[PDB]
């Protein structure tokens, strides 16, 4: 697979740091409605606890160049990716745009804007660029399946980093470096077909019945 | 690389409707080289 | 002593004549904070002091 | 999931045993479908609609 990702393909971040035992796989996720800041979901130990992929998935929208992005953002009112391109990532569930914030935490100066979903795409702080991160690849080359890379915010010069601070391995846009890997999910498929991760109704008969659970506020637990 | 270089140079004068004299010479310099590259590629194929 | 007399060259390469060259200041500023172990990282807020 | 003592239930993700939670979609429930294979990381062939 050449990993075309022709501007319509679900993607998930799959980077981690060797901290506890073996760099336990953590995926960036967010819920949107509620706390805007993103968090990390463990996924390597899926056998004991299943991962929460409903709110973890991200989708790709645009892969314009840096100068193309500058022109587009100056004048506002299917294609494979190329290394060193501005990227546009949207949250699949909440339909918000992944971006950075204008505030920091942890009580230390350590200038690092928090990473959180944005209500609207505009704001100049939403796009990211996949810059060279390893000698195996070079600027101006393609991107492969599971190719590790570094993501740099267009506005915030700080990189997207898995800040393994005193907390539970938070993600912050500090001036560190970590090889953020991207793994693919469903893409352009056959119309009206089954797909892993699709919320579906299991219907029996024409209009007889369907799989259900006891209604809310039931006398017994809804098990 | 030359194609990517000129395409990036294209996304510099797209907004502006006037091309400066310095920009005109740079465009001529790159295109005059691209033609020479194209001719060399043809000679590798002619005489099939 | 070594650090004080080392960046004095950059003070002349970024302040040409009563102005700030934007073609080099932007590159210099990125490089200053590119490595956190700079500008006396022990007691400049980078190490927490 | 199937808790093996109360029948088919729905369990929390905190205590979701792999064997109990794992299910399968098939057709012609007999014939004892063979072991899985063909681990392809692509889109895959057409399937049920």
């Amino acid at each position: 697979e050449v990993q075309f990702l022709r501007t319509d393909d679900e993607v998930v971040l799959q980077c981690s740091a060797t901290v506890l035992k073996e760099q336990l796989k953590l995926c960036l996720a967010a819920e949107g409605f509620g706390n805007r800041l993103c968090f990390l979901e463990p996924t390597s130990n899926a056998q004991n606890v299943p991962p929460d992929l409903a709110i973890c998935c991200f989708t790709l929208e645009q892969s314009l160049s840096v100068r193309a992005l500058q022109e587009m953002l100056a004048n506002t009112v299917h294609r494979t990716l190329l290394y060193g391109h501005a990227i546009l990532l949207r949250h699949a569930h909440s339909r918000m745009y992944l971006s950075c914030l204008t505030t920091s935490r942890s009580m230390t100066d350590k200038l690092a804007f928090d990473v959180g979903l944005q209500e609207d795409a505009t704001g100049e702080a939403c796009w990211w660029t996949m810059h060279p991160a390893s000698k195996q690849r070079s600027e101006g080359e393609k991107v492969r399946v599971g190719d590790d890379l570094i993501l740099v915010s267009v506005s915030s010069e700080r990189y997207l980093h898995l800040s393994t601070a005193s907390g539970e391995l938070q993600v912050d846009a500090s001036f560190m470096q970590t090889l953020w890997n991207m793994n693919p999910i469903c893409s352009c498929c056959e119309e009206g077909y089954v797909t892993g991760g699709h919320v579906l109704r299991l219907f029996h008969g024409h209009m007889d019945e369907c799989l259900t659970i006891s209604a809310a506020d039931s006398d017994d637990q809804r098990r | 690389r030359l194609q990517e270089s000129i395409s990036d140079f294209y996304w510099y004068y797209s907004g502006k409707d006037v091309i400066e004299e310095q920009g005109k010479r740079n465009f001529s310099k790159a295109m005059s080289v691209a033609k020479q590259v194209f001719n060399s590629l043809t000679e590798y194929i002619q005489g099939p | 002593c070594g650090g004080e007399r080392y960046l004095d060259f950059l003070r002349f390469a970024v302040f040409v004549n009563g102005e700030s060259v934007e073609e080099n200041a932007n590159v210099v500023v990125r490089l200053l904070i590119r490595k956190p172990e700079c500008f006396g990282p022990a007691l400049r807020g980078e190490g927490g002091s | 999931a199937l808790t093996e003592d109360q029948g088919l239930v729905v369990v929390d993700a905190c205590k979701a045993h792999t064997k109990a939670t794992s299910f399968c979609f098939r057709v012609s429930k007999e014939k004892l479908d063979t072991a899985p294979k063909r681990d392809v990381e692509g889109m895959g062939p057409p399937e049920i609609k």
